């Protein structure tokens, strides 16, 4: 019955600004504790920050790293929760989650002001945070050799260096080629570029008769490039 | 984060696994866990002191003890194998949260297998674009946990390495990739560079020179 | 106002003691 659903982000420069939104039904919302949380990518979720309900005045805490820059709000007659963020930094990437906040204190035991658990959560939206320009793919063959060989069964593919943003779909002959092919997520240099490898097994009683070609496609940089592989 | 979990705990299918939360906030406030899948929204599955909520299996109990919380998961089913995070308050009587370092469970509903390595050494076409970029891929292990490191000659490479973190192929095993950056006059200087993986006990070696 | 969250925290800790 409960739904959250995160929307606004993007990609942004640095110490640019952005502001999210979180529309919120199945539930009473004028009363309900919200909290934004992320996930930086490769890592573990972080706290951001919590908006109360009436009863504390729609009292608003931060997180340190967050504090002086973010800014939440809510918006009870159309049910949307709001994160502004200003000066962003690229370390605030890349992906912003909003939970319905639930309080919890026992009497015996508990310690005020207790504990908050989230009970709801949704998809988040994806914030991306850098200052590089697009850029088209440079791909680079990785022909098979005996340095590259086992048994009947060989392997050959093609190196995708250097595009940004995301994403890069590689196909090879056409798409008629789908079976062995192996296509490996994509690492993020420190230089701000993606680069990816796509891989494909083959026989080597095959290298003769039969040819192929890697068929990377970049959108965000309108690119197109057909790679063939040969041997050495 | 002042809350500490397991880097990484793994279990036998059906069988009992606790992970533990440390923290000195913990002695004053409790912790509630969450799973969270890749690309998939966390899930609350216990918290305060006995508190299970709804649509949650009775396989997951919470406790806590001294500076300690502990969540045990008997007769662990294949699907559990997922990351957790333990959230409290930052410090005793804080108005803030904060979540652990959080913990891989490696649930093995799969039989263990071997990786495939393989290395690529610069193809000329890069060379010329004074550029050089080893290329060593790993793929069809299980589970996705393993251990890459480079060498020069007999020597370990420090800097210029990146190594993707192991994903989902099509047949649900785990698959890496790792780049060695260097420049054309680096990639001639040496005899032979070598691409170590290590994985569940056992080492792999591919290793590519500049000749031929 | 009762109503505070903090406010009713406290209050219920203080009858401890």
């Amino acid at each position: 019955e409960v739904q959250l659903v995160e929307s606004g982000g993007g990609l942004v420069k640095p110490g640019g600004s952005l502001r999210l939104s979180c529309s919120a039904s199945g539930f009473d919302f004028d009363n309900a504790w919200m909290t934004w949380v992320r996930q930086p990518p490769g890592k573990g979720l972080e706290w951001v920050g919590r908006i109360t309900g009436p009863g504390e005045g729609w009292s608003v805490d931060y997180a340190a790293p967050v504090e002086g820059r973010f800014t939440i709000s809510r918006l009870n007659s159309i049910n949307f929760l709001y994160l502004e963020m200003n000066n962003l930094r690229m370390e605030d990437s890349g992906l912003y989650f909003c939970a319905r906040t639930g309080k919890y204190y026992d009497f015996w035991s508990g310690y005020p002001p207790g504990e908050e658990y989230f009970q709801d959560w949704g998809r988040g939206t994806l914030v991306t945070v850098s200052s590089a320009s697009t850029k088209g793919p440079s791909v680079f063959p990785l022909a098979p050799s005996s340095k590259s060989t086992s048994g009947g069964t060989a392997a050959l593919g093609c190196l995708v260096k250097d595009y940004f943003p995301e994403p890069v779909t590689v196909s090879w002959n056409s798409g008629a080629l789908t079976s062995g092919v192996h296509t490996f997520p994509a690492v993020l240099q420190s230089s701000g570029l993606y680069s990816l490898s796509s891989v494909v097994t083959v026989p080597s009683s095959s290298l003769g008769t039969q040819t192929y070609i890697c068929n990377v496609n970049h959108k965000p940089s309108n690119t197109k490039v057909d790679k063939r592989v040969e041997p050495k | 984060y002042e809350l500490t979990q397991e880097t990484g705990v793994s279990v036998a299918l059906g069988r009992t696994v606790t992970i533990t939360c440390r923290g000195d906030s913990l002695r004053s406030h409790y912790a509630s866990w969450y799973q969270k899948k890749p690309g998939q929204a966390p899930i609350l599955l216990f918290y305060g002191k006995n508190n299970r909520p709804s649509g949650v299996p009775d396989r997951f109990s919470g406790s806590a003890s001294g500076n300690r919380a502990s969540l045990t998961i008997s007769g662990a089913q294949a699907e559990d194998d997922a990351e957790y995070y333990c959230s409290s308050r930052d410090k005793s009587g804080s108005r803030l949260s904060v979540f652990g370092g959080g913990t891989k469970l490696t649930v093995l509903s799969q039989p263990k297998a071997a990786p495939s390595v393989t290395l690529f050494p610069p193809s000329s076409e890069e060379l010329q674009a004074n550029k050089a970029t080893l290329v060593c891929l790993i793929s069809d292990f299980y589970p996705g946990a393993v251990t890459v490191a480079w060498k020069a000659d007999s020597s370990p490479v420090k800097a210029g390495v990146e190594t993707t973190t192991p994903s989902k192929q099509s047949n649900n095993k785990y698959a890496a990739s790792s780049y060695l950056s260097l420049t054309p006059e680096q990639w001639k200087s040496h005899r032979s560079y070598s691409c170590q993986v290590t994985h569940e006990g056992s080492t792999v070696e591919k290793t590519v020179a500049p000749t031929e | 106002s009762l109503w505070n969250w903090f406010n009713i925290t406290n209050x219920l800790w203080l009858i401890k003691k």
